[PDB]
């Protein structure tokens, strides 16, 4: 959408990870488990 | 969601005609050329007072 694409950079330039943890997944097996980072976007204005 | 960097570090350069010299101009370079790392063996500057 150009500039409001811009505007998601804009988002997208300030952003914290947070937490790097274990998944409570459901397809997690013994040989096979998902681990996740999140990343965090907030919107002050 | 560009699908690059941003890759610029906002190097300036000044323009062509200089101010109040009755229409003198430089010899023109690009913006990547700048740097005094960077070797650049085709800078020719005018010498102007």
């Amino acid at each position: 959408s150009a500039e409001s694409k811009d505007s998601l950079a804009a988002l997208f330039s300030s952003g914290t990870i947070v937490a790097r943890i274990y998944c409570e997944d459901p397809r997690n097996t013994d040989n096979a488990w998902v681990e996740t980072t999140c990343v965090n976007f907030h919107d002050e204005s | 969601v560009h699908g690059h960097t941003a890759e610029a570090a906002e190097w300036y350069v000044p323009p062509e005609e200089y101010p109040k010299s009755g229409g003198v101009k430089r010899y023109l370079i690009d913006a990547s050329m700048v740097p005094l790392s960077i070797m650049c063996p085709s800078y020719d500057p005018v010498e102007y007072t």
